[PDB]
């Protein structure tokens, strides 16, 4: 019954307060507990638990997600055991059927709808600079790529920097002393060899003062 | 009453009984009737056109209702947009807006030159789905009651099915050269279904990587965005236009469009949260994918705190530095694979209104379903603005990692976190912020230009 | 743009409205926790209805964000409510009073209008008001 | 002689501590917390400046 | 303000049951209890409600304008 | 008033939605409107007199 | 052989087993077993007749066929000034017009007077809808145990005139009889849906286009008959279909018979090549009857040279084409043909009906 | 009519219930939404509602989807499997209108939609040839609220 008594009561209070009552403030203090316990139970017949999905594997609340998470990957996954970027450009494809003579065609983009059709499945690309398969890349040893690396991030921050400076300065960079060339194009193509393997060594005490010099 | 020089309500004229020569009578509008339909703001030529009057006598209606392919006059959506719509009454101004302002003149597009209309979202990507070559059931062919349904609501004259038996099966490309067989015209080139980027994965049909239309004939080929889609220049209503007259152009328009969408009437098409969800295999791959990204940024900032960074002349070294780590964290072309990998484009909705330009692009399914990358503002990372060196709360001063500058790691369909939610909600309130720009910054370049050139 | 819409959304807009007097205040009958419930609704009722849609194409009649929506639906009260609307007037002064307009002095009448369903001045609660009928009648000069 | 706008809920409003249900009975919104001004027909909210 | 006498999607008289449901629904909170602890599939089936969508979904999530005012 | 030391509370098994409580309590806590009513009774008591 | 075979009538009962349930119907309602008017799921199957055949008594009972419902004559809900301001007059008129109703007799009035002299909110229950109307109800129309608003504290509801009014579902949902819960081919083969490369497909192996089902089972549920008599009940839904059906066709008939006497629901051209054009439109017409006519008429004449239907949302008509190598008395009586066809499918439909739930 | 993700809708058209597509066991939408929505908006937290509205119809429960706590759209596919639907939230559709399943299978769940208080009878406004003036200008006064303009 409670019902009944809330109800009555709050009335009786409303005009005890217009009649100004001496101990409305007491009276109504206590109906404010009166009524919030009176509110559970509205409350309760609006609300209906708490509920989560459960994760089978512990039995709380599921907290499983497909986010992502950071996995430092190996450094040959980008350069090769020369220290180039790899180029997966190539595709390869795979017969779905072993009866399937070729079984195997390795085509750039714009090829693949010309030869390739339903009869082949695409498998993991290619690298067009050092040829390795994506699959594959642990095949390269890391200490080489790092060392590979390490010369080509040296000898291209020494072309970089050098890019119009010379290392015994003034530009220059047609002919003159060792600024470009010592012949052919040795100084961007950075495979013809052992000409920057000389011409770095020539001039690494000025690499090694000027990057000093920039940090400060 | 000329007679009398006066207006009378239809109430007092009982002992009229009739009317005389030279009196003026005030009528209902009726269907037929020409209206001027403007939305605004009227920026454009065909912001007000002359369209005939449908009268609806259903009491409950109370819309100005119009066809998809109308909206692109008026750059109008359903999303609550209200426009402008009066009835000329007199002669003169009926007579001007027949035969002046009709839209059959506002097809072409005073700016570009170019078709304004065409076939937009449910057609685009229904006329590729009726016109493609094979379903994931078979053979892309129906019946002959199927076939003749087709063109129930084409509102043009039926053509003749007498030659097939009802068990006769009736190609997507078939009924398409009875509709278009009206209006012959030839069309030849390549559709936007077949692209590049998705080549290497996925196997096109070669019947559907070259539309080929002879004389109204469909011979190879689907129908998409680049034949069909609105403001396609060179599309099948462009040429339609130029040969028959615009006019005849809306008709096709119209046509076609109920011959996809009976078609989808029976195909049926959808989208679904397992369209756009990654394969536990290809999640695998995203994942190393960015994992990649993540180790290139890693290896810049590994040259930054061995002083390796050398910027180049004119630029310094936080220029540099952030150059490099923006061309660091771009997303590679081969991100579509492991997308291409969970996809199946014969029966992905997602995909399909991707592929076939109905609506989406590349960057949408890549950012549903790969990862949102890298978030840039005005060509730049994230700058730190909450307090010196930081970026936000969440990341410490000076940080290197590249999440702390913007780059967004999960896809949408992952769920972002509360930081990439952050940089997200930059880049989103950035864009509404343009939005706004945008309306008035034109309007005052668009008053400006007016008064100089109207003379 | 949920934000912006979430605070539009038709509900139940003030649990003591038929002792209010509000203009342009929209209450729908019906309302439903969403399935997917948020923690927001531990604190604000929900507004509106889990209603069973479908994503399909059905005749080209949802394009450019548009809806189809089945009749029964409506009819069966989904989204359905009252609108309200009020019509406040005061007197000027002694001058004016409320009463139907005698038809015999008149000399202001408005052109067309009903005059008629008025009591004591104003239309009697329960009943339907068109567009050329008289609400809250008011005269002048007496 | 002056009179001050109060704010519907705050301690000097006549339903700052009233019951529910008296404001139920009394017209005014039991679940609603207040925090705006009654001006001339119209209810106002001061907003955060 | 209460739940609907039929469902809306569909027209099955789900406010035949409602009345049961509601105190039903209330007395399986007592012994299981913050929004929804529970599920009441099997009280909905025991009411003769087929396994249709619709139906649950507009007898479970209804509000009743009792439960506020 | 030194705490217990931190490696020994047990948090392996404290969810998200678990912190959904501590957000329910911060909202309790403020009660999502209190503060302008608040404001405004300081200006009543101590603010107009002042 | 026979059209519609077997049926199968399950009724929808309330399970007292659940404690909650019976504790919760006793305490509230004092009900300790099943209500009078229960639903009632029938599951039909259906051999040797077009998909549109079916469809179209299925959307027949659905929407299209007369029901009865509650409602409220005008000036019935006193406005007075007692009545609870809550249970505005819309609402409860809303309440009352889906409650559903089992009525063998259109006289019964009921009126709804309900006081709350005590400090609780009581709630009006569909109980309290007393009958004062000429027969007196043997058989409850409706279940006892429906909602209606709810009384504040001293407040009352006072509605006088609660009448049952006759109409179709198509025009107000509130007379829609039969709810929806089954419709498969039994003569396709389908997939297994569980599996991943079939998932996105709807099931079946022959695509929809290409595919004539001429084996069906339908499942329909009726929301309220009474208990003792649930398969009279089903038996005169079903049959009252079928003549609806037949009716409407029969009404086309007409249209087909006045060929020669002018009308403007049907015209005739004879074009270019021998081909006549008959354009038959009717207003207020749907889907069923276009779809029937289209199917059975392309049944008749396979060799047709096209036949076509449209029920535009506007202009709220049924506009049906036929073009046929033929003359326009030949086309004619093709087209009767057709129609006596439909008629003879519907009326040995109504047989079976009869002969199979007896 | 919008959903909680963001995406406004004109409701144009009213298909009786026999008009509705349903699918196999009888369910049919009370909306339909057109699928294009989706790709351009990006809204898929509407998508996601869906899936885990219709496993939690069947279960008859009610989710907690607050921004931000853990969600795995794969095993709530895999919870919509265990409750007897599909992987996908797609069943078996069949054309009201016709009777005729459409080929691929249809994505219908359920989706918490709010009806947006912008009424087109208190938007739209017809005028005739005459009304009030403004005794200026000699125009007509200005908008629906001055019964001209
Ligand atoms: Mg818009
Ligand atoms: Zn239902």
């Amino acid at each position: 019954k409670t019902s009944t008594l809330i109800y009555l009561r709050a009335y009786e209070l409303f005009l005890k307060y217009l009649q100004n009552a001496p101990n409305f403030n007491s009276e109504l203090a206590e109906f404010k507990t009166y009524e919030n316990a009176y509110g559970e139970q509205k409350a309760l017949l609006a609300q209906q638990g708490f509920y989560n999905i459960f994760d089978p594997n512990t039995g709380r609340a599921d907290q499983r997600t497909r986010l992502f998470e950071y996995k430092r990957l190996p450094i040959s996954t980008l350069y090769d055991e020369r220290g180039l970027p790899h180029k997966w450009t190539i595709y390869v494809y795979k017969a779905v059927d072993s009866s399937q003579k070729p079984a195997e065609i390795e085509v750039t983009r714009k090829d693949v709808i010309k030869k390739i059709d339903n009869h082949y499945a695409l498998a993991d690309l290619r690298c067009s600079v050092c040829h390795v398969l994506q699959h594959e890349v642990g095949q390269l040893n890391i200490k080489k790529v790092q060392t590979a690396l390490k010369a080509s991030l040296e000898f291209n921050t020494f072309y970089a920097f050098y890019e119009s400076r010379c290392p015994k300065g003034g530009l220059h960079d047609f002919q003159d002393k060792k600024c470009v060339k010592c012949g052919l194009f040795t100084y961007i193509i950075y495979d013809h060899l052992s000409q920057p393997e000389l011409v770095h060594d020539y001039y690494n005490n000025y690499k090694d003062q000027y990057d000093k010099e920039k940090m400060s | 009453k000329q007679i009398t020089q006066s207006v009378h309500d239809i109430e007092g004229l009982k002992q009229d009984f009739r009317l005389e020569v030279g009196d003026i009578l005030y009528r209902d509008v009726v269907t037929g009737d020409v209206a001027f339909f403007n939305r605004q703001p009227s920026l454009e030529r065909s912001s007000i056109g002359v369209h005939r009057i449908v009268v609806l006598e259903n009491p409950k209606i109370s819309t100005f209702q119009m066809n998809v392919s109308a909206c692109a006059w008026y750059n109008a959506d359903f999303d609550g947009d209200q426009m402008n719509l009066w009835v000329p009454w007199s002669v003169m101004s009926r007579v001007e807006a027949e035969l002046l302002c009709s839209v059959r003149n506002w097809f072409i597009s005073t700016k570009s030159s170019g078709p304004v209309n065409g076939q937009v979202q449910d057609s685009t990507v229904g006329s590729f789905l009726l016109t493609r070559t094979n379903t994931p059931m078979g053979k892309n062919v129906m019946n002959k009651l199927h076939a003749m349904g087709l063109f129930q609501t084409t509102q043009t004259d039926p053509p003749c099915f007498a030659n097939y038996s009802p068990t006769d099966l009736l190609d997507g490309k078939s009924v398409v050269s009875m509709l278009l067989r009206q209006t012959p015209i030839n069309y030849q080139r390549a559709p936007t279904w077949y692209s590049e980027v998705y080549a290497p994965y996925m196997h096109y049909n070669k019947q559907d990587i070259s539309t080929q239309i002879r004389n109204g004939e469909l011979i190879e080929g689907v129908l998409d965005k680049k034949a069909v889609g609105a403001g396609s220049s060179g599309g099948i209503y462009h040429l339609i236009s130029r040969r028959y007259g615009p006019q005849q152009a809306l008709k096709m328009i119209f046509a076609t469009q109920q011959l996809a969408l009976n078609y989808v009437r029976n195909a049926g098409f959808t989208v679904s949260t397992a369209d756009m969800l990654l394969t536990p295999e290809a999640h695998q791959e995203v994942q190393e994918i960015i994992n990649e990204l993540l180790l290139e940024s890693e290896e810049i900032n590994n040259r930054l705190l061995h002083g390796d960074i050398m910027p180049p002349i004119g630029l310094t070294t936080h220029d540099f530095y952030e150059k490099l780590q923006l061309n660091a964290l771009k997303f590679p072309d081969r991100i579509l694979k492991p997308i291409m990998n969970s996809i199946n484009p014969e029966t992905n909705g997602l995909f399909q209104m991707v592929a076939t330009g109905a609506k989406g692009s590349n960057p949408n399914m890549i950012h549903i379903m790969a990862g949102i990358g890298q978030i840039e503002i005005n060509t730049q990372r994230i700058q730190p603005q909450f307090s010196f060196g930081r970026t936000l709360v969440y990341y410490p001063r000076f940080a290197l990692e590249a999440q702390a500058y913007g780059f967004i790691c999960n896809s949408y369909i992952a769920g972002l976190t509360s930081p990439e939610f952050i940089f997200g909600e930059m880049n989103g309130r950035f864009d509404l912020i343009n939005k706004a720009l945008s309306t008035s910054s034109t309007g005052y370049a668009n008053r400006k230009a007016i008064f100089g050139l109207q003379s | 743009y949920e934000t912006n819409q979430g605070r539009q959304t038709g509900g139940w807009y003030c649990f003591s409205w038929p002792y209010r007097v509000d203009m342009n205040r929209f209450f729908q009958f019906y309302n439903e926790m969403p399935l997917v419930k948020t923690i927001a609704h531990n604190y604000v009722i929900p507004n509106g209805l889990n209603t069973i849609v479908a994503y399909m194409i059905y005749g080209g009649y949802n394009q450019e964000d548009s809806v189809i929506v089945s009749q029964s639906f409506i009819d069966r009260g989904g989204f359905a409510g009252t609108f309200y609307r009020e019509e406040k007037v005061e007197l000027e002064s002694d001058i004016e009073s409320f009463g139907k307009p005698d038809p015999l002095i008149t000399k202001n009448l408005k052109p067309g209008a009903n005059y008629e369903k008025l009591v004591d001045g104003f239309v009697p609660v329960g009943t339907v008001v068109k567009k050329g009928d008289i609400i809250i009648g008011k005269v002048a000069k007496i | 002689v002056s009179t001050f706008p109060i704010m519907r809920g705050s301690n000097r409003c006549h339903t700052h501590h009233l019951s529910k249900t008296a404001k139920k009975e009394i017209g005014e919104d039991p679940n609603e917390p207040g925090g705006y001004f009654i001006a001339r027909g119209g209810e106002w909210v001061v907003d955060l400046l | 303000m209460l739940i609907p006498v039929v469902c809306f999607t569909c027209g099955f008289p789900i406010g035949t049951y409602a009345a049961i449901f509601d105190k039903a629904r209330t007395e399986y909170i007592k012994t299981k209890m913050a929004s929804l602890q529970i599920e009441l599939k099997d009280l909905i089936t025991a009411l003769g409600i087929p396994m249709r969508v619709c139906c649950r979904t507009h007898l479970i999530t209804t509000l009743d304008y009792r439960k506020y005012y | 008033i030194t705490y217990g030391p931190i490696e020994t509370v047990d948090n392996e098994e404290l969810t998200e939605a678990d912190m959904l409580s501590f957000i329910s309590a911060a909202v309790n806590s403020t009660g999502l409107i209190g503060y302008n009513i608040k404001s405004f009774d300081d200006l009543m008591d101590n603010g107009i007199p002042q | 052989e026979k059209i519609f075979q077997n049926v199968e009538i399950k009724p929808f009962l309330i399970d007292f087993s659940n404690l909650f349930i019976k504790n919760a119907a006793k305490k509230l309602f004092q009900l300790e077993e099943q209500l009078p008017l229960v639903p009632v799921n029938v599951v039909m199957d259906f051999k040797g007749i077009s998909r549109a055949a079916v469809h179209g008594l299925s959307r027949v009972l659905q929407d299209e066929i007369p029901n009865y419902m509650l409602d409220i004559k005008p000036g019935g809900y006193k406005i007075e000034d007692s009545t609870d301001l809550f249970m505005t007059e819309q609402f409860i008129r809303n309440r009352i017009n889906f409650i559903p109703i089992y009525a063998k007799n259109e006289t019964l009035v009921f009126a709804l007077r309900s006081l709350n002299n005590s400090c609780e909110v009581k709630t009006i229950y569909s109980r309290d809808l007393i009958q004062v109307a000429g027969p007196k109800l043997k058989y409850p129309i409706f279940n006892p145990t429906f909602e209606i608003g709810f009384l504040q504290p001293g407040k009352s509801l006072i509605i006088e005139d609660i009448y049952i009014k006759k109409g179709i579902g198509r025009k107000h949902a509130a007379f829609n009889l039969a709810v929806k819960t089954h419709f498969s081919h039994l003569d396709i083969e389908q997939y297994p849906t569980d599996k991943k490369e079939y998932m996105a497909l709807s099931g079946y192996k022959q695509s929809s286009m290409t595919s004539d089902p001429r084996h069906h089972r339908l499942g329909l549920c009726f929301p309220a008959v009474p208990l003792p008599h649930i398969n009279q009940a089903v038996r005169t839904y079903l049959k009252n279909a079928c003549r609806i059906i037949i009716g409407r066709i029969q009404s086309i008939q007409k249209i087909y018979e006045n060929f020669e006497e002018p009308q403007p629901e049907l015209v005739l051209f004879s074009m270019d090549e021998e081909k006549t054009k008959a354009i038959i439109t009717i207003k207020d017409e749907t889907h069923t009857i276009g779809n029937l006519l289209k199917t059975y008429i392309y049944e008749m004449i396979p060799d047709i040279s096209f036949v076509g239907y449209q029920c535009v949302p506007h202009k709220q008509e049924m506009v049906l084409t036929i073009i046929h190598k033929a003359s326009q008395e030949d086309l004619i009586t093709l087209l009767e043909k057709s129609i006596q066809n439909i008629i003879q499918t519907f009326q040995i439909l109504e047989k079976n009906v009869d002969e199979l739930i007896a | 009519m919008s959903s909680r993700s963001g995406n406004k809708g004109i409701a144009a058209l009213a298909l009786p219930t026999s008009d509705m597509p349903f699918t196999e066991d009888g369910l049919q939408p009370d909306l339909i939404v057109n699928p294009h929505s989706h790709p351009s908006r990006m809204t898929n937290g509407q998508m996601i509602e869906t899936t885990v509205g219709l496993a939690n119809a069947l279960q008859g429960v009610v989710t907690d989807g607050t921004a931000f706590l853990p969600i795995n759209v794969q095993l709530l596919s895999e919870r919509l499997a265990q409750e007897g639907l599909r992987f996908n939230g797609c069943q078996k559709m069949f054309n009201g209108q016709t009777g005729e399943y459409f080929d691929a299978a249809i994505f219908i769940g359920p989706t918490y939609h709010q009806r947006l208080q912008k009424f087109v009878l208190d938007d739209r406004y017809a005028v005739a040839s005459y009304g009030p003036t403004d005794a200026l200008t000699g125009q007509p006064l200005d908008g629906k609220r001055s019964h001209g303009g």
